[PDB]
């Protein structure tokens, strides 16, 4: 029994869609077209949606080392290792499943997703995207600590499971193909090749029809005709970069997606406690930050007079301690309280 | 005016017509002594 | 009991009449049936059953 | 005769040591652990010390295309090509020999040293290090010139020879290994495998000892015992990231190191002479810098009134020339002197 073999990818397929920059600023019908970039995760993780499907082979089988993309009319297999994500510099890919990629990216103004096909030909899609993720906590750090202050943050979970979030899907539109038509001496010959072809000619007689068998259009030229293969057996993401199917109305399905956004915990480092010296209603701190650290302070009376500054390097701070008291917060550390003697 | 252009400024090079063969130039071009055992033509000149 | 729709009939979402291998047998018909139940609360029960293939000509 | 085959690497070995960030902010026992970063060279060259040994194979033979690192209990060979150094972006490696790396790095806040092992697994170590080398001379330039002003500067010489600078070395501590102990029915079996093993059990009888042969501890559990392989045949850098040997006291040796710091000459470009116009007790200069250029001036009288400014782009400067005279220094050029007529 294979009663637990539910595979949504048997119904869906990778596709070709519009990309404004396929390299060198020129637009193309991309097999790695960018659909949507999600940046709701406060931890800085990007949830990227593309036209291809990662971790799935053409036979619908799941294989993490493989990737499937639309090659002209038919989907083809490609290596997962060849897949790359970049902004101003390369990104760290944290998870891949179907149309979705999880990536940790450096600061940038564009977002590029690419891969290398079977023929060793590189394909990429560039979209303008301002990426500069906000700071988690009060300290701008580079690497993730094992221990630190536990702060609330959101991330896209690395779980391959699809249970909460979803996308709209529908049948793809008719796929135009000029190779279906040929010039039989001085007429039009439409060869279906075991497919359902929708044809239309700028000639008399039986000029149109949804055919399953070969058709001939006598007293007609090849340029006067339009031919397209219909796709009623497959599903495709409801993409605004692909036209809607003309035959069916507002017909649509829905499928669950991997990596949903969830509330988690982010560990942040606590800046080293500064060298503190005292004076009459005055506190002097010698700040030695290892990275940008936020310093904030307020009076504990009627007039708090809240002040804040990002400390980048070695700086001596002179603060007035009123009778009511002074509260000082240095980065992710718990607030220090000062009172006059 | 033509023949009064200054180096590194508008008019450092002046051509009466775009088809003109002879041009006026005042770019402060000065040739320098080449480096030891090196074949090259070092020079100092005010930028365009 | 969660109910789904197929033309002029109602059926249990987890049990479509096309089972087993709904998609393998009739891919167009299966997708059309799923599209007709997109607004139904038991859509994901129907999606699970329709896109699962455990054929007769198999040991396991 | 191989009387000139003095090889210090026959006595020394690569090792595993603490690294605060082995990637993603998590700490590990790194085979590329950072020991010390030296930045005394005014030319900006960094002298980096790591736990592994570059240019040496496991059989102690010298091979520049190879690298040796500690793989669990035994040292293993790796490729030199896979070795990398980076700050905010990749560094230019200028020299490698043993525990030492010479690198020219761009501006950064961290320093990362890594490599790729035999199993194609990447290993890296990240330490917080503020790198922003000071300017040599009076002009902030990018590329090294063939000709220019000869200025005194220090560098770490690319010579593989070790004659002046040195490091402290000592025998490594006992290496803990749980695989030495096995459960013989319901007792403890310590298998030495031709090694000197120091063992200790939380049981009666002969619970401890420095054994060269196999030992059995009856009426004892595997969790009640501690086993470690002794290293008295090898030397290791006196690392503060590795514990001292408990048996021997303050016993230590010393070995010469490659790339010592030496006084050399740095060639700097001379900024193009500005367009100079005159006025009554006044000098007007049209500055056209190709890169940040330091402009300085002083009166040649009793009150010099020294002033300085870094000229970034096109700027016209109006300077007053006193009766005593005015001295102007534009970048690395010799000072210009001005006097009224």
């Amino acid at each position: 029994s294979t009663k637990d073999n539910f595979n949504v990818y048997k119904a869906t397929r990778p596709y070709l869609a519009h990309c404004p920059d396929c390299g060198e600023g020129h637009s193309c019908h991309s097999p790695v077209a960018l659909e949507r970039i999600r940046n709701e995760a406060t931890d800085g993780t990007l949830k990227i949606q593309v036209s291809l499907q990662i971790g799935i082979k053409t036979d619908d089988s799941h294989d993490w080392t493989k990737l499937r993309y639309m090659d002209n009319h038919m989907p083809a297999d490609a290596e997962r290792a060849g897949l790359f994500v970049r902004t101003s510099a390369p990104c760290t890919i944290t998870g891949t499943m179907g149309h979705f990629i999880l990536a940790r990216c450096p600061k940038g103004e564009t977002l590029t997703v690419g891969f290398t096909d079977s023929r060793k030909i590189s394909h990429s899609c560039t979209h303008p995207f301002h990426h500069d993720p906000p700071v988690i906590g009060r300290e701008k750090f580079h690497s993730r600590p094992q221990h630190g202050k536990e702060l609330p943050c959101s991330t896209y979970v690395q779980s391959t499971a699809a249970t909460t979030e979803e996308i709209e899907v529908h049948m793809p539109p008719d796929t135009p193909d000029r190779t279906l038509m040929s010039q039989q001496s001085g007429n039009v010959k439409i060869t279906v090749n075991g497919q359902t072809v929708r044809y239309k000619c700028n000639c008399g007689g039986s000029n149109e029809g949804l055919t399953t068998t070969d058709k001939v259009i006598n007293n007609c030229k090849v340029d006067q005709c339009h031919a397209a293969v219909t796709n009623h057996k497959k599903w495709q993401y409801n993409s605004p970069l692909v036209p809607r199917n003309a035959e069916l109305g507002d017909r649509k399905g829905k499928i669950h997606i991997p990596f949903p956004l969830a509330n988690v915990t982010c560990r942040v480092p606590k800046a080293r406690n500064p060298t503190v010296t005292y004076g009459k209603n005055q506190v002097i701190m010698l700040l030695y930050p290892d990275h940008p650290t936020l310093l904030s302070y307020r009076n504990m009376g009627e007039e708090p007079n809240y002040q804040e500054e990002w400390v980048m390097h070695k700086k001596e701070v002179v603060l007035t301690v009123p009778t009511e008291g002074l509260e000082v917060t240095w980065g992710n550390n718990e607030p220090y309280k000062y009172w006059p003697q | 005016p033509f023949g009064a252009g200054r180096p590194g400024q508008f008019g450092d090079i002046q051509s009466r017509t775009p088809e003109s063969k002879d041009v006026y130039a005042n770019t402060q071009l000065v040739l320098q002594r080449p480096a030891a055992g090196t074949v090259h033509v070092p020079y100092s000149q005010a930028p365009s | 009991p969660v109910m789904c729709l197929l033309a002029n009939t109602t059926f249990p979402c987890s049990q479509p009449p096309c089972t087993p291998c709904c998609y393998e047998k009739e891919p167009e018909e299966t997708l059309r049936m799923l599209e007709d139940n997109v607004m139904r609360p038991g859509y994901y029960q129907l999606l699970q059953a329709s896109l699962t293939c455990s054929p007769h000509r198999q040991r396991e």
